[PDB]
């Protein structure tokens, strides 16, 4: 994945230039000096793109070329088993409902409702993560 | 000879859909549900806008109070921007991105459904502020710092608004993660990154923009909730709290508008070649323009802040002009695409041209707004209202309708009616221009935005009447589209071929209408950006490789 | 000349004159660009359609590299011209010459205004008044708020009339009691945000007008959402000749209201460009 | 002190004139008249945070305060001079009485609270809903002075208990009862909000029966 | 565990029953609430046949 | 049953989840007719859909 | 009576409800909503809500009955 890491490297470079230029341009010429608000966001945007691109580059340096990344390749190159994809699940809607219960508790500041919503969130995330690993009931 | 049915099955039997709705992990069904729920929220927000315009028709306060009108513009802006536009972006992504790259599914199929349900329930939580006796939030969708305090606006509608926005933002971030991973590492064997369509590029970069923007909004909203429920002093004016909130919110908010702008650029870039019978002009140029727009969208926010007197004007002015340039590159590429084609103006093409005109005038108004001296006069007026309505309506309405008329045959197997499409388009176009072309003049004369009431000596009466007439024309224009969709889901003309538009591209026109589960019973050899076109017209391949370069 | 401004009122200050010139030029340029692009769109839509006599698909061209380079260069020079004019006008508009003739301490509190007349120092050595009132300021330790002797409070049943001289360099210092408000006088062709704590948030709460060419009545409105009565916060500026202004200030030095002194100086006592808003919530109340 | 009245007038003119008319004469369809309400009324309505209000709806809700102690006292003195009415009780040191308002009879305070106060709040001042969007708030966050000025100058849909209807000693006893109810622990375990059988049924259904059904599912088989 | 760690019916806070006084949160145990709920929602329909009342 | 049970508790619901008590009463009055029908429709369709899944 | 193409396990349990019962129940419920308009209340927003819900219920009942009349629902 050379092109993916290249995109994130380009974004990281531009964001680093933007952050440094903003810090220098507001350290002088701004009322309070360094704005301390846009500068932080731009620096950590550089951090975000840097993390993603650097990880992708570690992935791509030790990766042999995939069919997707190799022009003039055949469809038969991609034969075999792709990975695992969940056919169905009703756990996402319960996770969303639990998060909504917790959010309603925090909006109206009802601590009992926040606690119940977090308990429901933990239970539903347990259900989602455990869904395809529960073995047969042993009796 | 073969045996067929005199008419395909209109609807499934009892119990065909509800369990799928509850438990689906199919990106196609998730996209369908996104589109339906987003259009319903659009109807609600438009009803709010109709109430606003009806109040603003005459110089008195005929039926709304000040508080109700404030709640109306606040919740209407919120619903239109966050509960319709970004989710419809993800709905289009779910519909066609896995198809466009030759993939059977999204990367994390349960996370997709989680994102959809987080959307639905967060939107409902934020809207539920109307059920409260005090009413919903009434501090604008921007929610500036001291007015959103516990003292100013003490009701629970603001809190419900904040937390529903947080839940919807979590859903949006998860959707962006899913889309980027799917684009990165699930493409077809022939689909190199420089062979994916423009829509896939735009969705990828839009998801990156989501990942940058939405977490900052979540942090700011958590800070504001701590402020309101704990007396935190995070946004106290004695600190830099006012301008701190403005900085954080706009660092979110301008990336948000480009989040809701780029994918519809991609949609029209898909639609133009199909009805022009020629390739997309400047494919790599369009990719570079998208990348430049996304990069510049993160470091332009404080041009929404020229009036505070607390920001560096030259930096953001220059950055705003510089971000305006690549969008002009995009329009010239689209013109080149339409240039010297065989244009047949079927409904998606008609909405694409409506997009071109509308967003053109919106961009002109925007570069007018970029200049701080001019924004000094026109900020917080209806010139701003007309500007962003023109851009938001060119992008998220005209291009959304073009995408719906385009991919409805692919998602349903039935064709929407062309006569109803033309009627609805012309109604929408005339109504939009009628209701928004005079708010420029309104704002320039001195009518500020977010006013619930004016006076007959102000001079704001005739233009407000014209705008209310246009708003009711726009409300009326939704009847043909709803009727068309409702009738043509079941009794629409069947599609029994791939590519009901003939000259399609992007690999979703190389599979049935609708596509089967797992999206593909075969994949053609991908050698160019438009594999389906060279799959259906092989004799053109040589020509596409000989005539591609004008110079 | 009169229709290209798209509603822009003719300014009453030189800064507003220059801003209106820039706006009209910018509208000209934007309409030119829009004309070009709309012409391309309608040229491609009117002609270039499908016809009955074509059976071969068009030339499949998707790259015109020199045209792309040219059409990328041109917007950069256009925005460069706009940026140059923008910076020149903006520096012309935020100047703050250090010797204003009159200083007004604009205070915006929730749904009314307060004009103070902090300092008046005519250039010609013909009038001088130090309204700075530190006693009440320290008695109100909201220390960022500025108090003056000759105040002008607006009420829910009275629109404050800011009386200014004509041709004298005026200064406005903007402060807010609780929330953000908007100082807009549409005739000034300029507005600013009245922030609670301007110095803590690093804001320019002070802005200056070189002179006001016209003696007249001008409406002003709040242009930042501030709560329920955000549309109910109008004020008026009455620019009178300097002699009538000095007479008004003398009538204010003796204990008298704003309307009393305005009538004493042969002016209408109330606001004439804007009547007060009925405090009634509506019509079906 | 007259400077107290002057600073109170300045505070009122930049924070209360809108909705109240610069002379405590009510602004129509925006707010009531403030003549005769009293410094006790001003103290309650400002220290509780309710004033200034930001909009008109079914009820003015409690907020964080907008004025410090001395600013509240100056506003109260201004309204009292321009008005004429009840005043906040003060102790020997001349400050608003806080600990010298708590009585020694909590059974009398409890009976008085149940006859007069618990109708609209809970048995322990947990709050109760009213007709159309209005409600009786929680008494947990209220110092003795705030309770005193509440029951002495009826804020909003709260009946006014005059100094004859509830003599200051009975008011002290009611204040003592409210404070003890707010500060007392629960003996039987975590008090489920003190609202009675509704949270108890919720706890039964979500903690007791959920546990029972989970245990049955563990013990038993499926299908 | 519930009888230890959760308070149910703390009757010292409610006080003895006097017919002249009442609290805001007057509710029965959950299994009876529907009864009271059915009393809350039914819309005050009464009949007065021939000098009598059917409440 | 659940609607009647929560209608019994509409005062506490309106005090905590800020709603007009009259609004809660009218929601209950409309609901004790509308909600049973919606629930019947949804449950019938859901059961048939479970059969189709099997 | 019903077949197993619409309800797969129609042989295993009670799986058909006569259409007349649901039509009559919908009309009766709309009538009840209408009746609740006359009462001891002074507000009238609830009157609009009652009328709207009765209107949507009657519209659904009439649509279903009409479609079953023309054979669009068999
Ligand atoms: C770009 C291309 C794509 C773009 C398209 C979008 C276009 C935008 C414009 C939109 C304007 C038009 C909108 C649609 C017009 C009509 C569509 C049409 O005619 O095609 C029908 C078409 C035919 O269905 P089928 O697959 O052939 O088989 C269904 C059988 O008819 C029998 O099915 P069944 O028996 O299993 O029942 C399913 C259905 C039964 O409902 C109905 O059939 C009619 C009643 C619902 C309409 C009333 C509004 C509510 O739903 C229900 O059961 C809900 C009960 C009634 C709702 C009450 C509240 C629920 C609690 O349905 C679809 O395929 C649509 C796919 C899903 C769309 C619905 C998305 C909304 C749901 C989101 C999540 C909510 C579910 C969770 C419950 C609530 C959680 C809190
Ligand atoms: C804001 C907070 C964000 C919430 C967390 C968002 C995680 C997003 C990660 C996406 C990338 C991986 C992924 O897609 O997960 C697969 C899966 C997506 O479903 P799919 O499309 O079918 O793909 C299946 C994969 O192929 C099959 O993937 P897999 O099963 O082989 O491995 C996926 C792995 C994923 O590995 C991770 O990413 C671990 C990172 C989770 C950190 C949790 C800290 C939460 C921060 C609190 C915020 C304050 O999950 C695990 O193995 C163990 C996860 C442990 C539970 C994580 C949540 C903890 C509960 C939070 C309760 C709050 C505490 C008190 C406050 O998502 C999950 O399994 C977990 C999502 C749970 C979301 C929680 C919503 C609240
Ligand atoms: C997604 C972008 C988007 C869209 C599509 C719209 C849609 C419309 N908007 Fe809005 N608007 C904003 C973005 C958008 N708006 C934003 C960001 C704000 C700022 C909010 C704030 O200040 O905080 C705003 C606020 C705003 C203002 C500023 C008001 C003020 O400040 O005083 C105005 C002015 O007229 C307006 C009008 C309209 C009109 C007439 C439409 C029309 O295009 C809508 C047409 C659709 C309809 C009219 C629906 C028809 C209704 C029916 C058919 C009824 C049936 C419905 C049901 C049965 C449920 N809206
Ligand atoms: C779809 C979302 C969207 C998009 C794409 C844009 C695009 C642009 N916007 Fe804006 N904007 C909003 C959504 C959007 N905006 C919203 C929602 C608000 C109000 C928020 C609120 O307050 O609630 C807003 C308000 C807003 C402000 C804040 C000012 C104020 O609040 O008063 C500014 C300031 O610069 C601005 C300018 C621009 C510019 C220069 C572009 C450029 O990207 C446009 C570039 C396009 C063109 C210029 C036309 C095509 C170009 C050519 C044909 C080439 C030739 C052109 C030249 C040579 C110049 N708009
Ligand atoms: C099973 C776990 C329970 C613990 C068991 C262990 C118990 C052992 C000893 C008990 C210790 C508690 C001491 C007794 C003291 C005590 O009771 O602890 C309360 C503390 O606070 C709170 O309640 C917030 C607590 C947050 C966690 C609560 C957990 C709730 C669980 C049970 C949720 C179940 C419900 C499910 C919801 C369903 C979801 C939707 C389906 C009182 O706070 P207080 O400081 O007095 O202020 C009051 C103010 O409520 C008031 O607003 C005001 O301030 C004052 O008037 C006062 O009343
Ligand atoms: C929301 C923002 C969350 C921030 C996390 C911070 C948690 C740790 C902060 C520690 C608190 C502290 O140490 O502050 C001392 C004060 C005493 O102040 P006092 O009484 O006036 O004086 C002393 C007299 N005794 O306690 C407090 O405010 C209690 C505040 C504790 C906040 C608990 C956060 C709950 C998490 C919310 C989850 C939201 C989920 C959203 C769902 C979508
Ligand atoms: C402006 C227009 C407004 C429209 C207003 C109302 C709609 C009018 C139609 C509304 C229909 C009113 C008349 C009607 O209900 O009769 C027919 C049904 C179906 O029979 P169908 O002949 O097979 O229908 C297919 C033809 N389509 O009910 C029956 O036959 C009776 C069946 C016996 C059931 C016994 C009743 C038990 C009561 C249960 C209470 C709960
Ligand atoms: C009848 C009606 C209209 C109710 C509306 C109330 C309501 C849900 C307001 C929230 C706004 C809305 C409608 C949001 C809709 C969006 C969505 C999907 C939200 C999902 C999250 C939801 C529904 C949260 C509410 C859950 C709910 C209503 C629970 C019942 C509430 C009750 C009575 C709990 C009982 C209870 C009370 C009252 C305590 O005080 C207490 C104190 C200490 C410990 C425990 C408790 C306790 O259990
Ligand atoms: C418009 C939103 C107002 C603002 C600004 C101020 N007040 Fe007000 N007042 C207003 C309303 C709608 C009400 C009735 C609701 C209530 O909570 O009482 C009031 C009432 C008062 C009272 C109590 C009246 C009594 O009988 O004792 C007081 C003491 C009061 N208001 C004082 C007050 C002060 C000090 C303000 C500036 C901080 C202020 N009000 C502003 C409306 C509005
Ligand atoms: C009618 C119902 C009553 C009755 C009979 C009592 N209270 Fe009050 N109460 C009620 C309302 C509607 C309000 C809010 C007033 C407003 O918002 O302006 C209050 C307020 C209080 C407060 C202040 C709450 C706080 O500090 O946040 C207190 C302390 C208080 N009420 C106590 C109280 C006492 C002791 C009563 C018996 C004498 C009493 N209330 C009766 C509603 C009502
Ligand atoms: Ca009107
Ligand atoms: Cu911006
Ligand atoms: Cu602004
Ligand atoms: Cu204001
Ligand atoms: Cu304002």
């Amino acid at each position: 994945m050379h092109i993916e890491a290249r995109l994130f490297e380009i974004l990281t470079a531009f964001f680093a230039l933007a952050a440094v230029v903003y810090a220098v341009l507001t350290a002088m010429f701004a009322t309070g000096g360094v704005e301390w608000a846009g500068t932080t966001a731009l620096v950590l945007t550089t951090g975000l793109t840097l993390i993603t691109g650097t990880f992708f580059r570690f992935v791509a340096r030790r990766l042999d070329t995939r069919p997707e990344d190799y022009e003039d390749a055949e469809i038969s190159d991609g034969a075999g088993e792709l990975g695992f994809f969940a056919p169905h699940s009703w756990w996402p809607i319960l996770i969303s409902l639990s998060f909504s219960t917790a959010a309603v508790g925090a909006a109206l500041w009802l601590p009992w409702l926040i606690a119940a919503g977090v308990a429901f969130v933990i239970t539903s995330v347990c259900g989602l993560v455990f869904e395809y690993y529960w073995g047969p009931e042993k009796h | 000879l073969e045996a067929r049915r005199p008419f395909p099955e209109r609807m499934g039997p009892k119990g065909n859909l509800i369990y799928k709705l509850i438990t689906t992990t199919d990106h196609k069904l998730i996209g369908i549900m996104y589109c339906v729920v987003c259009f319903a929220f659009f109807l609600v927000g438009g009803l709010m806008a109709l109430f606003m315009r009806t109040e603003l028709a005459m110089p008195g306060l005929q039926f709304l109070s000040n508080e109700q009108f404030n709640q109306l513009f606040t919740m209407h802006g919120t619903v239109m921007l966050l509960f319709y536009a970004t989710p419809i972006v993800f709905g289009f992504a779910n519909l066609v991105l896995p198809l466009q790259i030759g993939a059977p599914d999204v990367a994390f199929p349960r996370l997709n459904a989680l994102s959809f349900w987080l959307f639905l329930f967060g939107a409902l939580i934020a809207i539920a502020g109307f059920i409260t006796p005090g009413g919903a939030a009434d501090f604008g969708w921007t929610a500036y710092s001291p007015l959103t305090d516990a003292i100013h606006s003490p009701g629970a509608g603001g809190d419900l608004w904040i937390m529903g926005l947080a839940v919807g933002g979590l859903g949006t971030i998860l959707g962006g993660v899913n889309m980027i991973t799917t684009v990165v590492c699930m493409r077809a064997p022939g689909m190199t990154m420089f062979r994916m369509p423009i829509f896939t590029w735009n969705i990828l970069v839009t998801s990156i923009l989501v990942l940058i923007a939405f977490p900052i909004l979540t942090a700011a909203l958590f800070g504001l909730a701590a402020d309101r429920h704990l007396g935190a002093h995070i946004y106290d004016p004695a600190n830099g709290g006012v301008l701190l909130w403005q900085h954080l919110f706009w660092f979110f908010g301008h990336p948000e508008v480009y989040i809701i702008a780029l994918p519809f650029f991609g949609i029209v870039s898909e639609i133009f070649p199909v009805f022009s019978r020629k390739p997309i002009f400047g494919y790599t140029t369009l990719i570079y323009a998208t990348l430049a727009i996304a990069a510049l969208s993160v470091a332009v926010w404080a041009h929404h802040m020229y009036a505070t007197g607390a920001v560096l004007l030259p930096f953001f002015s220059f950055m705003t002009f510089l971000i305006a340039v690549p969008t002009g590159i995009k329009f010239f590429n689209w013109i080149g695409t339409m240039w010297k084609g065989q244009l047949t103006f079927e409904t998606p093409m008609l909405f694409s041209v409506g997009f071109l005109i509308t967003f053109l005038l919106g961009g002109l108004s925007g570069v007018l707004l970029a200049s701080p001296p001019l924004d000094f006069h026109v900020t917080d007026s209806y010139f701003v209202i007309a500007h962003f309505h023109y851009v938001l309506f060119g992008t998220i309405v005209f291009a959304t309708y073009a995408g719906i008329y385009f991919w409805f045959p692919k998602m349903t197997g039935r064709l929407l009616d062309e006569r109803l499409g033309k009627l609805h388009f012309w109604l929408t176009f005339i109504g939009f221009h009628t209701t928004f072309l005079v708010q420029h003049w309104l704002g320039d004369e001195g009518m500020p935005r977010r006013y619930a009431d004016y006076l007959p000596t102000d001079g704001f009466t005739t233009l407000n009447v014209i705008s209310t007439v246009g708003a009711f024309i726009l409300g009326v224009s939704m009847l043909p589209f709803v009727w068309n969709v409702f009738k043509s889901w079941r009794y629409g003309e069947p599609v029994t071929v791939d590519d009901p538009w003939g000259y399609g591209n992007s690999l979703e026109w190389a599979t049935s209408c609708p596509p089967p589960r797992h999206n593909f019973t075969e994949l053609p050899r991908i050698r160019s950006e438009r594999p389906a076109f060279e799959l259906h017209y092989p004799h053109m391949v040589e020509r596409m490789r000989a005539e591609a370069h004008v110079g | 000349s009169d229709a290209l401004a798209l509603g822009w009122p003719t300014g009453i200050t030189p800064e507003a004159k220059l801003n209106r010139e820039l706006w009209i030029g910018s509208v000209i340029a934007s309409f030119a660009v829009g004309a070009i692009v709309w012409g391309l769109i309608f040229w491609t839509s009117a002609f270039h359609r499908k016809k009955a006599t074509d059976t071969e698909l068009p030339r499949q061209f998707g790259y015109n590299m020199p045209l792309e380079l040219t059409l990328t260069v041109i917007p950069f020079l256009i925005i460069s011209v706009l940026f140059y004019f923008t910076v020149v006008v903006q520096e012309r508009m935020m100047h703050k010459d250090p010797n204003p003739e009159v200083v007004i301490d604009v205070t915006a509190f929730q749904w009314n205004w307060k004009f103070g007349y902090q300092k008046i120092a005519f250039a010609d050595g013909s009038f001088d008044y130090d309204g700075a009132d530190p006693e009440r300021k320290e008695a109100m330790t909201r220390t960022y708020l500025n108090f003056d002797k000759i105040e002008t409070l607006g009420t829910s049943s009275e629109i404050p009339v800011l009386v200014l001289p004509a041709g004298k360099r005026i200064e406005f210092v903007l402060n807010s009691a609780d929330v953000i408000h908007g100082f807009w006088v549409p005739e000034f062709l300029f507005k600013r945000d009245v922030l609670p704590e301007p110095k803590a948030n690093n804001s320019d709460n002070v802005f200056q007008v070189s002179e006001i060419q016209q003696t007249g009545a001008f409406v002003g409105r709040c242009t930042e959402m501030c709560g329920t009565f955000h549309a109910m916060m109008n004020f008026e500026v009455r620019v009178v000749e300097p002699n009538d202004f000095k007479a008004y200030i003398d009538q204010r030095n003796a204990g008298k209201t704003n309307a009393e002194a305005l009538a004493a100086i042969n002016q209408p006592p109330l606001a004439i460009t804007t009547e007060p808003f009925e405090s009634r919530r509506g019509e079906l109340v | 002190q007259s400077a107290l009245l002057r600073t109170g007038k300045q505070l009122f003119e930049t924070s209360c004139v809108s909705c109240h008319g610069a002379n405590l004469q009510g602004v129509p369809d925006r707010g009531p008249s403030l003549i005769g309400t009293g410094e006790a009324a001003v103290y309650f309505q400002v220290s509780t945070g309710r004033m200034p209000a930001m909009r008109g709806e079914a009820q003015a809700p409690s907020k964080p305060p907008h004025f410090d102690e001395s600013q509240i006292d100056a506003l109260g003195a201004y309204v009292q001079a321009n008005g004429g009415g009840p005043t906040v009780p003060r102790d020997d040191h001349g400050a608003v009485a806080q600990e010298s308002l708590i009585g020694g009879d909590v059974a009398r305070g409890g009976d008085l609270f149940r006859l007069n106060c618990a109708s609209c709040h809970n048995f322990t001042g947990k709050g109760g809903a009213l007709s159309s969007g209005k409600y009786a708030p929680d008494l947990g966050d209220a110092n003795p002075a705030q309770i005193y000025t509440a029951m002495l100058t009826g804020p909003q849909n709260m009946p006014k208990f005059s100094d004859r209807q509830l003599t200051p000693d009975e008011k002290r006893d009611i204040v003592a009862y409210v404070r003890e109810s707010a500060e007392t622990p629960s003996y039987g375990g975590y008090g489920l909000g003190g609202f009675g059988p509704a949270p108890e049924g919720m706890a039964m259904w979500i903690i007791g029966m959920v546990a029972a059904i989970g245990v049955a599912m563990w013990i038993g088989s499926r299908a | 565990l519930m009888g230890g760690l959760l308070t149910i019916n703390p009757i010292w806070n409610l006080g003895p029953y006097k017919p002249s006084q009442v609290s805001a949160g007057s509710q029965p145990d959950f299994y009876m609430m529907w009864t009271e709920g059915l009393a809350r929602l039914w819309p005050a329909w009464e009949f007065y046949p021939f000098g009598h009342t059917i409440p | 049953y659940l609607l009647l049970t929560f209608a019994c508790m509409n005062d506490i619901i309106a005090l905590k989840f800020h709603i007009s008590l009259n609004a809660t009463t009218w929601i209950g009055r409309i609901g004790m007719v509308v909600l049973p029908a919606i629930v019947y429709f949804v449950a019938y369709r859901w059961a048939i859909s479970l059969q189709r899944s099997d | 009576g019903v077949d197993v193409e619409d309800v797969p396990s129609a042989e295993w349990g009670w799986s058909h409800m006569p259409i007349g019962v649901m039509h009559i129940g919908g009309l009766l419920s709309a009538a009840f909503l209408l009746v609740m308009m006359r009462g001891n209340h002074v507000g009238h927003v609830e009157d609009w809500f009652l009328i709207g819900f009765a209107a949507v219920i009657v519209a659904l009942v009439g649509r279903n009955w009409w479609l079953r009349r023309r054979g669009w629902i068999r």
